[PDB]
């Protein structure tokens, strides 16, 4: 059902690339897929990848938000959605954690609890971008049951590639590599970009077939997912 | 010594049914084109 | 039975790489028609060599 992408990863960046890649095709423009080991509890050093805003993401840690934020919380008592109503910031810091993921662009969204066979507990967050709550969760209730198979298919897959510490070897693209990769990023297609560099469409076909064997994957969407996140490319 | 035709498999098994009901063209494409690369780069062994 | 239908693919990854550096240098120095068939061969190769194990039971 489309979801085998992401069983068959390199390892860590690779699988975050195609969750962030599926979460997308949904709907939702950003996400994190947090995760623990089976009886850790300290939400520092955790293993937290996604497309999150980093500068919130560095915030996030620094703060110590991950003791007052109420979806975290949330995960550790139920295996049930909590969507992010006003309702669930209660406290003088829970408003103040409110007011500061809108400014990030978390306005919207939910969180999935994640509890892993073996013991493990984490949150699959999505959240979308609409004009107000309503248009919001129109959206949301739209697209949760398929939401529902994703998070217990993300925690399968990434259970097993979490905790895992593979050094990956570094990856340089050349000159045009980074500059044909950029454009396959915003979704020009292989034929459309072999007439802005003047070149041919078997010259950009050839290139991306190195620049996918450069990142280890099979899919060059999820090839230019993983440059803008290591900040090699735009 | 390790067994990639897996992928290749895979990745033909896909690449016959993108067009087993005569969109995902090159999607199909770019799997096969890779998981041949890295066989094929594997099968330089000493 | 087929084990000669994989150094056909290894010799169109061999081509691969040899045009790849020969690109590396600069494109101005490799024949336009040459990726192409870096690709077809390619994509021939492993097309014929898939589907060799798919009839395996
Ligand atoms: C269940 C433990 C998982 C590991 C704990 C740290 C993971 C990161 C926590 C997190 O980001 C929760 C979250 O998604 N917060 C969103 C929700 C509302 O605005 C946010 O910043």
């Amino acid at each position: 059902d489309g979801f085998l992408e992401l069983e068959r990863s390199s390892g860590k960046l690779e699988w975050s690339a195609i969750l962030q890649k599926m979460a997308s095709d949904l709907g939702f423009s950003k996400i994190l897929f947090g995760l623990l080991p089976k009886d850790s509890q300290d939400y520092e050093n955790a293993f937290i990848v996604g497309n999150y805003p980093a500068a919130w993401r560095e915030h996030y840690d620094r703060a110590g938000y991950a003791r007052v934020d109420p979806t975290v919380s949330h995960c550790t008592q139920s295996v049930l959605p909590i969507f992010w109503e006003p309702s669930i910031y209660q406290t003088r810091k829970q408003h103040e954690f409110f007011e500061e993921a809108s400014a990030a662009g978390l306005v919207y969204g939910l969180t999935m609890p994640l509890h892993g066979a073996r013991g493990e507990l984490g949150a699959l967050s999505l959240s979308v971008e609409a004009e107000n709550r309503a248009e919001a969760n129109r959206f949301m209730e739209s697209v949760l049951p398929t939401l529902w198979m994703l998070k217990d298919y993300a925690l399968q897959s990434g259970a097993g590639l979490a905790f895992e510490h593979p050094v990956s070897k570094p990856v340089v693209l050349t000159s045009r590599e980074k500059e044909v990769l950029q454009w396959c990023a915003i979704g020009k297609t292989s034929w459309e970009i072999s007439v802005i560099c003047n070149c041919s469409e078997a010259n950009v076909n050839f290139h991306m077939g190195n620049i996918r064997r450069k990142f280890g994957v099979t899919s060059r969407r999820v090839a230019a997912i993983m440059a803008v996140n290591l900040g090699l490319i735009t | 010594l390790k067994p990639l035709l897996d992928n290749l498999r895979n990745a033909t098994e896909f690449w016959n049914l993108v067009k087993e009901a005569s969109r995902s063209y090159r999607d199909a494409l770019d799997w096969l084109e890779s998981a041949a690369l890295a066989l094929g780069d594997a099968l330089i062994a000493q």
